[PDB]
RNA sequence: UGAGUGCAGGGUUCUAGAUCUGAUACAAGUCGUAACAAGGCAGCUGUAGGAGAACCUGUAGCUGGAUCA
RNA sequence: ACAGCAGCAGGCGCGAAAAUUACCGAAGCCUCCAAGAGGGCGGUAGUGAAGAGACGUGAAAACAAGUGUGUGUAAAAACCACAUGAGUAACUGGAGGUCAAGGCUGGUGCCAGCAUCCGCGGUAAUACCAGCUCCAGGAGUGUCUAUGAUGAUUGCUGCGAUUAAAAGGUCCGUAGUCGAAGAACAGUACUUGUUUGUAAUGUGGCUUAUCGAGAGCCGAAUAGAACGAGAAGAGUUCAGAGUAAGGAGCGAAGGAGGGCUAGAUUAUUGAGCAGCGAGAGGUGAAAUUUGAUGACCUGCUUAGGAGUAACAGAGGCGAAAGCGCUAGUCAAGAACGAAUCCGAUGAUCAAGGACGUAGGCUGGAGGAUCGAAGACGAUUAGAGACCGUAGUAGUUCCAGCAGUAAACGAUGCCUACGCUGUUGUGGUUAUGAGCACGGCAGAAGAGAAAUCUAGUAGGGCUUUGGGGAGAGUACGCGCGCAA
């Protein structure tokens, strides 16, 4: 394939090789639009339906606080994590929450939380960081 | 990792070889791999030759010998102690063994 | 069959490494002659004899102490005068010395003569 | 290397540096030219013509005296064969193998040799029917 | 020149489904112990039977073997 | 009856996502029968930390932002000039390592939480929650999401395939990519001149807004096309030329290479008959089991179906799978010797075609030995297994199907350049040596090492890998009687 007039053979061969890369393959041949946050959108709105808790992976020993969210844009139901110290207390059933990604290349689990892929950002139009640290109050 | 340069056998420039059967357990082993042993044993034991000298009718007599070639598989040769495990530099030394009696 | 200009290069490179002063090279073509004659002009090789054996051809050559390395490029890429310095920087060790040889309508010439004559060509080989 | 098998033999014979004229010989030009054309009409292949000239009449490579090649002389005399002698010897070997297999059908080694032989025939045919030495629709005797 | 609309078919993409069958994670549940030491019948590859379950048995092969002899 | 905002404002929805139902006889342009009329085209401001410049938040004597006039414009506001007051003006992320900066004090005790990654916390936490001091950037700083770089982890330049992932079981073969020396010839590619071909952007500059982005003027330019020029490489032809390129042929010889015909020495079983009169077999040790219907062992007769011991090897032959008794017969091949003939006929290979141990399947022949399945005897907690007794399909042959192996020297095929000693096999020999096919032991280089079919290298062509798993699995398709 290294001959001077071999360009056609060379091009067709090298194109076919790239499908061995996971990155190129997923963009070409996988379902890249299945996710609430990803290629489609940076943030997602949804309504809280259940409060939930999950164990951390070994060797850690903890209960992590999680929320069941119905996503307006897809009608899927997903699990999200609630970040801050007393954070679970700032959320009621049937509140609206905005939800965000964990920051890995694909949608992947982070740290010791098994199988959860998003986190809460805002509750009832206001920043959760401000709610928890008592800098601002619920809209009421 | 590769333990021996010759793969533990004497086959070179061939596809396939005849098999033979182990004396101790009848397992099949390739002829070019089998451990071989030669025996030349008198029909009459050394502890009887002094009686033979008065028993025989002939003026002189030569005792008949019996001849054998025996074959062994690796497991049997190691267990019967025809061969032993050796160090990484000793493995390379090749010398002909004695004929047994 | 091997390329004759590749064979020439490996034959002299190995013999130089083995610290021999002379070699016989066994298959020769028209551009092989011109390549060797180039190395003689720049003082990389000293003496050349050609044997007219009626079987292809063969050469006997004396090496100098100045030759570090030579090589052929395959295939022989076409280059504009704008392109040659890219290949110069890729192949040669220093901006101060060594030769990159190019075939042209004016014979074999080096990367300096290309500037003088204002011509590109096809890339052939190098030595330093 | 060899074309149908893994051979790398090197047995050949050296061609001389210069050819001269064979003054040690005991015949004229015209006699040698007569000897060739006789051997030709009797039906000998041109490679055998060469062997006889060397062995019996004492002339090496059969060209130093004539300034002309054996097959060209046969075309000048009009004695040219219908098929080139190489392609002709390939058809013969094929026929032989098919005549063996016709009675000893079980021989897998002979079957193997036939498919090799047959391939070589068509590769040679395509050479000659490009140089206009055979009619375009020529086919094997099979 | 033709919009619209009947009636059959196809081509695509999604979705329902009694029931069955994969995979993955199961702090540590039950039964054995197949592999790693000659792992207690040296191991492994193909093929064919058999079996709660790892697996076992015939046949040809390999050493990555416990032998460069 | 009327009606169609992917015109300008504006509203509702949808979403993670985007401004005023504002002024306009002025600037740039367009339209008419016009010393005039029209234009949401266009211009002017308002709104918003998408982007980009220049500067405030003090100095050691003495500091923005305000205000009033003038300007500015279509009218304005801002900008600039002079004149008045004065003394206002920092946050975001961090402080165990990567990675700049605290083992400080108090709470909490695998809780609550933190942490991109590695990891912290079970009562002595520089990592959680706070106080206090430090660090970094600063009118800005954190997070999420696509992409370029990191990355020689996509490799033209420039990676890999003995053992880490990775050379097709072996051949034939089309399309495709790649192809001697010598003497000559021609100009379409190739390279280059002149002329065309670029507003903005970008590039090399200079000049004016306090400065700096900004604005204004200049010069050269890509790919593409027109006409000339040069002939090294590539291309075409020739034969008083004949490759350590190929094919055809000659001579003497070598080999478990293959098909067929006709024979052979023993051995293992089975029957017949004769002799003898009590055990044989099997194991680590034993039991199933067989024997007075005479076993076992020793004779003589016979009947079958497999196989070729010892010699026999780091020996030979074959494309691989594979091939071992003796004669006769039938085709083709490899190597060697040499002054035979033809002349580029060649390398590698998608598609397509032929062979392929064993086990398996369809039909016929046959059936000694061995033995999956099945059945017993022992051993064990249990053995369905390992061991022993027995026993069927298969194991052999002819005519076919099938298409897999740790089909391995785990090392593709042609072709090169390469140190020494020793030992083989077959020819030839000036007897000094060579040519083809091997084994072995060092060296030098190489490599993560072990080691070396792995040294040197932009030679040609095909196959093939890209962190573990799921998975060589699902759906579709092609072959097969099925597997
Ligand atoms: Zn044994």
């Amino acid at each position: 394939m290294y001959g001077l007039l071999a360009a056609r053979n060379l091009k067709k061969n090298r194109h076919k090789r790239r499908y061995a890369d996971k990155d190129f393959a997923k963009k070409a041949r996988g379902d890249i639009y299945q996710n609430a946050v990803g290629y489609s959108a940076p943030h997602a709105k949804g309504i809280v339906t259940e409060k939930l808790g999950v164990e951390a992976k070994q060797p850690n020993s903890a209960i992590r606080k999680c929320v069941r969210v119905h996503i307006v844009r897809l009608n899927k139901k997903v699990i999200a994590y609630v970040p801050h110290d007393g954070g679970l207390n700032q959320i009621e059933i049937n509140d609206e929450v905005i939800v965000e990604g964990l920051g890995k290349k694909g949608c992947r689990s982070k740290g010791d939380i098994p199988g959860v892929r998003f986190r809460v950002c805002k509750v009832q139009k206001v920043s959760l960081k401000a709610l928890v640290t008592k800098k601002k109050e619920r809209p009421a | 990792t590769k333990k021996r340069s010759n793969n533990g056998r004497s086959k070179k420039n061939r596809g396939h070889t005849r098999c033979v059967r182990c004396e101790h357990c009848s397992a099949m082993v390739p002829n070019d791999k089998a451990i071989k042993k030669f025996v030349v044993r008198s029909v009459i034991d050394a502890a009887s030759l002094d009686d033979l000298k008065i028993a025989t009718i002939y003026e002189e007599y030569e005792v008949p010998k019996s001849y054998y070639k025996l074959n062994y598989c690796v497991s049997c040769a190691v267990h019967i102690k025809l061969v032993r495990v050796r160090s990484r530099w000793e493995r390379k030394i090749r010398k002909e063994q004695r004929v047994s009696a | 069959m091997m390329d004759k200009l590749a064979n020439l290069c490996i034959t002299i490179n190995n013999a130089n490494r083995a610290q021999k002063r002379s070699v016989v090279i066994r298959r020769i073509s028209k551009v092989c002659r011109l390549f060797l004659e180039s190395m003689q002009k720049h003082g990389y090789i000293t003496d050349i004899v050609y044997i007219d054996d009626h079987r292809e051809g063969k050469a006997v050559v004396g090496l100098s102490g100045r030759l570090n390395r030579c090589g052929a490029i395959c295939p022989r890429y076409d280059v504009e005068l704008k392109d040659v310095e890219r290949y110069r920087a890729n192949l040669l060790p220093s901006r101060g010395f060594g030769h990159l040889i190019v075939t042209s309508s004016k014979g074999l010439i080096d990367h300096r003569e290309c500037i003088q004559h204002n011509t590109g060509g096809k890339i052939l080989g190098y030595f330093y | 290397a060899r074309m149908y098998s893994n051979g790398k033999g090197q047995s050949k014979s050296v061609t001389p540096y210069n050819l001269t004229y064979p003054t040690y010989i005991k015949h004229s030009k015209e006699e040698i030219v007569d000897v060739i054309l006789n051997l030709a009409r009797k039906g000998t292949p041109p490679s055998q013509i060469g062997n006889i000239l060397r062995d019996n009449y004492g002339v090496g490579k059969s060209f130093a005296v004539t300034k002309t090649k054996i097959l060209t002389l046969l075309k000048i005399a009009g004695l040219k064969p219908v098929i080139p002698e190489d392609l002709n010897n390939i058809v013969k070997k094929c026929v032989n193998i098919k005549a063996h297999l016709a009675k000893y059908t079980n021989d897998k080694s002979s079957k193997y040799q036939l498919i090799q032989m047959q391939s070589c025939l068509y590769r040679v045919a395509r050479y000659y029917k490009s140089k206009n030495e055979l009619p375009a629709g020529w086919k094997p005797p099979f």
